[PDB]
């Protein structure tokens, strides 16, 4: 009612929407993504014919 | 409430006020008790899914 209903009473429910709509294109590391290689080890050791 | 009013056993056969019954009237009356208030139809589905 005009008093008879505070708004500390009313729980105002809200539509379940989120809005994080940041940066997250990754196409750099979209590119070369699905084809990551995780070492067993920290070292990644290979040759190059330089001559 | 009438008097009794007496006389010698053979005297003059009188007559004595009787009890003046009154009516007595009352009304319920014109006026009322009341509470009167006013609700925006908003406030009632305002707060009806939204009340704590």
């Amino acid at each position: 009612l005009t008093n008879l209903t505070p708004t500390e009473l009313l729980a105002n429910k809200a539509v379940d929407y989120l809005a994080n709509s940041f940066l997250v294109e990754t196409p750099m590391l979209g590119l070369l993504a699905n084809r990551v290689i995780n070492q067993k080890q920290k070292a990644i050791e290979w040759g190059a014919k330089v001559a | 409430q009438g008097v009794v009013g007496g006389r010698t056993r053979t005297g003059a056969l009188a007559n004595d006020t009787q009890g003046t019954i009154k009516g007595a009237s009352l009304s319920v009356p014109d006026y009322y008790i009341k509470h009167q208030f006013d609700v925006g139809k908003d406030e009632i589905v305002n707060s009806d899914a939204t009340g704590k």
